[PDB]
């Protein structure tokens, strides 16, 4: 268009090109779309690419300023959801020009962000994003990643256990430190805050950093393995969140976790950066199925979301458990483990992958595996996780009938059994119980937790 | 197309049509009715964008009759025939504005 | 690992 | 309990409190909460309380190592909902000393962040949440408010209006400029970057932020009104989100914006807190009916969002459109406005009101509407938002067939017919055609912006 | 406004 | 008071409000008061609560900028002291 | 004593030296002692002596490290109090070695801060100091004093006016500001913020400074005289009072203020070094006669107070009012004054002035008058506070009935009327009504204020 | 209630009527009983604020006679008829002004 | 005033 | 200590 | 000039 | 030394 005509009009003409083949550095999404009744997809899919990008829901004179057809977004493609009839896939791209580089969120929040519908849509839902390599390339991503995780911590041929000092809030520094040294001198790889441990009235910050730091000095003697804690640095402000992380550096602890929902993408994007400046591991908890990423009709996927946060930055990556959850998404499992860790993603709609996703020299991020674990899970953990994942057991080391150690005990016992088993070819998953109980012949630890929990 | 003339404005109400008797009349109303304090501010134009005016006397804290409100503008117009005239009211809850508009635009 | 499953292989 | 015993629990017996009255400075919070089969409401509710506090999914040791009567969240009351009959209201309080002073999303994060279920909740969702005076004093809240955001930019008697720069994204330094010179001298207030808009290739920050500045002192100088454009500080890492702040307080700019769903609220609080040392307005930009806020059974609902956005500072607050909304949320539409603005809200279930909201003299939040609106909106607006709101026309004002200063004039005229009418006494909403008829006899922008779009 | 609907009122 | 009038006035009228249940928000006080002689219980804790608040010993015409009744401190409670007979305790809210 | 002997012993041996001749170096003090019954009046100015530099309730081993001789306080002589008999005057002389170096309360605390009594006296009261030069050279004193701010005012041959704003709480600060615009361009040199007024929900201290400082730069235009007004500095936090001083400078501000009761003894002197450095004048608030300076027999006399104010440093120094003071009290006004502004200052035991005090070059500090003072006050006010006074009419200002701009003039004129007849040579006391009623013949503003309050 | 009129003013005495002949020789034998050297300062009105006004010619250091300060200033009057005329007394003791006030306000 | 009551005179 | 007089208990 | 002679074009 | 040879000995 090249002369200037107040009013509103349709967006089909300018937004929708079904011919268009996408730029390799064209970022690129899929939107399962519900369009209001009446409209057709092709006119609302280009609402969406729209509203996304450079359209308003008037004509105004200014958009012939600049080229739209460069700038705008434009739906290209159209398929039909296989299960549902109202709702449709779109696929927009849109020039990475638009967008700031090293911002993901940027990206994320113009996509799905203030998208409502230009009247023409009724139900949203981000799917999937191809970020091209160009735009990952200007990306913080991971301070470290997962291989050098292994050779800082010295740390190889197993996952990583880890434990939540329990009960969640209520310990004194000291006496979280008592939590945190047991478990570690038991056999723990790592402990961690609560994600809302920050510095309350019954536990301020810098008390429990030392307590904690303590803790881990005199657990890493005893074992002649490194042992870690969590640091917890979320923080109301960036400068509070900058000084906990500073003091966890000045006093020696090697890793620091950051809860993203509280802190945000901005925090944590400094954080990371922050982290790699200054050689610390970071830990990021981002609850999936919580508020944003559980209504499979509405909300952003946890598949973008895990991306997002690979971008941002993220040695570790937790959202929730994956052993409780049903075979059928064990598949989903499965593909979510594959963003986090590989280089390249290939295309597989079975498992919800709608773009070849290349992150090309981005490390990979560990995988964090949490709830209401025990002993009895190991064997499924470690055959799902594999090798480049830390397994969490907050209440299976800490309700051990024995105490902190014990349970510590127990767990690395476990984990070690079904690694071993593994390495000798048997299917662990198949044969979990019987490689747990022969462990158990030598552990006693772990024979009364096996006891406490039932398989 | 037309195109769209430049000029100074006064805030509040400045873009309408200039203000008759009853308009200003219905705005005071309006204030008094709020139970905010009229008031009466002036200024030389050129100063009209100064965070203090000059205070015309104290604001007309309780007054509840339109005609007083509207004499004393008539009195700070003869006092300063040149200045711009600002009708405001106090809102003492809010320790705001409640209404400010110029009743004269000066000269 | 890492560079096993690249889109360069 | 005395005596450690390991296992697995019900919650009910430590977690229900029928008989607890919440103290004065107790965090309450209002779940609807949808238990799995089979389990009782009031173990479900012990559920929830258990595990956004004390509550681990299997006895631990470390709880008798502090007093958890003091420090559990406790269920104290549990209600129908009127509707439905799956669901139930439990009302649940919380310790002050569970949280960090001045974090308001540690409480949030807390409540609904990773609060998963312990197997006892199939459905949840935080409905409201009362904030107890003592904590509300150590939240930094909005850096200014509306009485002293009128007093800084000398506007009184009116809604301010505003207006996003169209295109969203595609505009070089200079056309931006040029958009916002127009604008402003023709009658808006203010003008903003889009959320969207950070420091992109076509047009980097501090490009936009000189040529915006030298718009804004220009079309002051024209129009003998102070004028401000929101520019967008939203940025990847909190050193650069400060950096763009600083160089706005440096060229004199009077208000800057930021994406709370883009930054994150560590970043925002951060902001606030940055604003309120260098008396710069802050306009805040949340998304809601988006992603968090849409769905009416799952998610957080957005009054406790608002609630947050206060309490971690904003002068301006702005989510989505209200006019367009139906007449029954408009009763919702209202008391959203109220928690925004009044010093004490009072608990009304009709508006989804379950505690008695008390703010003190923590300032009051400019609410913002936006969305497709024109000039035919100007009387419902103008009737419900009064005079402490922000109407942003970004397509109402650069939409209009002469242009932007002439849109700016025209939705100038509308507002203050609508003002005067008001008034005067005149119900604006009903006789809103004839007043904005009568006004536009004497603008001719005003007329042809009726003419443009329809009633 | 502000205190005009206060607690305290 | 709505209207401004310059002058010297009591305190009894504005600061004494024996009526007023303190909020939990309150910051209070207890003074022991020997009042000048002459002077009425109830005027001298309602000058204690004056001077140590929005108070002026003449009238201000500012004062009806604001909301007096909300900012001021108010006396709301006087008992005897136990053992003396010129003091007595006043209980001011803030 | 040359060996160590543990055990209670008495203080007269050591610290009561009736022939000692105080060095002109020493620090000398007047104490009005009640001792214990029973206990000789050598034995308890001994105690004092003792408590108050080097003494100890029971003998130390560690006396003998250093020489008691030279560092001990010593009693030197005593004096009947005449009036009482109970009590008596001890004079104690202090080496200048026992105090740090331009840290007058050190000096201050030492002597009266914690000293209790060694179990021989039953009441102490510190009734002058003499601070010998070699100390006064050491001490910052004023930033600038009266000769310099009269320069840098350009004010010259009569008292200045003030005026503090009223209601002293709860005006906004654009309220705040009209309230000193319409004082300042009716005649006063200065207004100034309550000493309460800080930082306050209705009125936020940047808010105030910039209004405050719009309405003093248009009244200095429209007057063509020089204006200022005491922007309150005084904060919780050094850090705090810092910044609001730096804003005041920033903004041009020409004075600030200082609560020296709110703020202490370390936050004022460290103002008073930053005012010099940046050539902002200082005023002084500490009210005398309230708590520390009332009671006559229990306490700090307030020339003590005013000798440490004035090393201390400020440009204005207030207390309380002094025409409603008796005649009695009127000399000790006089002396006052005296102490404040002169150069040196001989013993009069009849104003209680006990020690000549040199102040050298240190310069003077205007006296302050204030209380419920109006235009009758005048004629007194002139005659006793002379030229380099401060004359401060709150109420006496904005209760005129015609306002702030009319109660200026009134106090001006009045003013004006009452040094123009004292350089005539008239008693303006004695023929204060009469210089007021013919000024009032020509100053309608001055007649009615005559008639608003009483003669 | 009256409304106050803003007007420049002088400093020291600008706020009493304009002083005649006989008020302005009581201030300067003031100045001189002090044993304060008289002096006459003078500026254009539009820099009055300035901190160094023009001295005419020295401070009359150690006059006594008050009609030689008059006739000072007279002459100056002369020399500058549209300037501002000060009146200083210098008082060495202080080495600050003892009095200073303006006996014409320029033109 | 500052120099005319020294303990110099 | 701490927790055992309370004003919640 | 800048968006004229793009790849994308 | 020091307070060996003051003046005030």
């Amino acid at each position: 268009v090249k002369k200037y005509s107040a009013g509103v009009k349709e967006y089909r003409q300018t937004y929708w090109m079904p011919e268009y083949t996408p730029l390799d550095s064209d970022i690129l999404a899929c939107f399962k779309i519900t369009p209001q009744p009446g409209v057709d997809r092709e006119e609302a899919a280009a609402a969406v690419a729209a509203e996304s990008s450079t359209g308003t829901w008037t004509t105004v004179w200014t958009d012939l300023l600049t080229d739209m057809d460069y700038y705008k977004g434009r739906a290209y493609r159209i398929e039909d959801v296989p299960g549902d009839d109202a709702a449709f896939y779109a696929f927009i791209a849109y020039p990475i020009d638009l967008f700031e580089e090293g911002s993901v969120v940027n990206v994320f929040t113009s996509l799905v962000g203030n998208v409502f519908g230009f009247k023409a849509v009724r139900g949203l839902r981000l799917e999937d994003v191809r970020f091209p390599l160009a735009y990952v390339k200007t990306c913080g991503g991971p301070p470290h990643g997962i291989q050098v995780e292994r050779d800082k911590m010295n740390k190889y041929g197993r996952p990583l256990l880890g434990c939540t000092i329990k009960p969640k809030l209520g310990l004194s520094a000291k006496n979280y430190g008592r939590a945190v040294y047991e478990c570690l001198r038991g056999g723990l790889d790592f402990t961690k805050d609560d994600e809302n441990i920050n510095s309350q009235p019954f536990m301020r910050w810098r008390d429990r950093f030392l307590f904690v730091q303590d803790a881990t000095e005199t657990a890493e003697a005893q074992t002649g393995e490194r042992k870690g804690h969590y640091l917890n640095v979320t923080a109301p402000t960036p400068e509070e969140m900058y000084k906990r992380a500073e003091f966890a550096k000045e006093i020696g602890a090697p890793i620091i976790m950051h809860d993203y929902i509280t802190g945000g993408f901005t925090a944590n994007t400094g954080l990371a950066k922050w982290c790699q400046d200054n050689g610390v591991l970071l830990h990021i908890h981002r609850a999936m199925h919580a508020v944003i990423d559980r209504n499979p009709n509405h909300g952003i996927h946890f598949r973008v979301l895990t991306k997002i946060l690979r971008l941002s930055g993220g040695d570790h990556l937790h959202t929730g458990t994956v052993v409780g959850k049903l075979e059928g998404d064990r598949a989903s499992t499965l593909g979510w483990i594959d963003l986090l860790r590989e280089s390249f993603i290939p295309e597989d709609r079975s498992r919800g992958i709608f773009f070849d996703q290349d992150w090309g020299s981005m490390p990979g991020v560990f995988a964090v595996a949490s709830g209401g674990i025990h002993v009895w899970h190991m064997p499924a953990l470690v055959n799902i996780f594999g090798d480049d994942s830390v397994l969490q057991f907050g209440g299976g080391t800490l309700g051990h009938p024995w105490g902190n150690a014990a349970g510590a005990a127990a767990n690395r016992v476990a984990l070690e059994a079904c690694v071993e088993a593994r390495n000798q070819g048997r299917d662990i998953e198949k044969e979990g119980k019987e490689i747990l109980t022969a462990a158990a012949q030598h552990s006693p630890e772990l024979k009364i937790a096996m006891e406490t929990w039932k398989e | 197309m037309q195109d769209y003339k430049q000029s100074l404005k006064y805030e509040t109400f400045s873009y309408l049509p200039p203000m008759n008797a009853e308009r200003i009349r219905a705005q005071i109303k309006y204030a008094i009715a709020q139970g905010w304090s009229p008031g009466i501010e002036h200024v030389e134009v050129k100063n009209s964008m100064n965070q203090y005016w000059y205070m015309w006397k104290l604001p007309f804290f309780g007054e509840q009759n339109v005609d007083n409100v509207l004499a004393e503008i008539e009195a700070c117009r003869s006092a300063y025939p040149t200045h711009q005239v600002k009708l405001v009211a106090y809102d003492n809850y809010a320790q705001s504005l409640g209404l400010a508009f110029v009743v004269y635009r000066g000269n | 690992p890492r560079l096993d499953l690249i889109e360069q292989a």
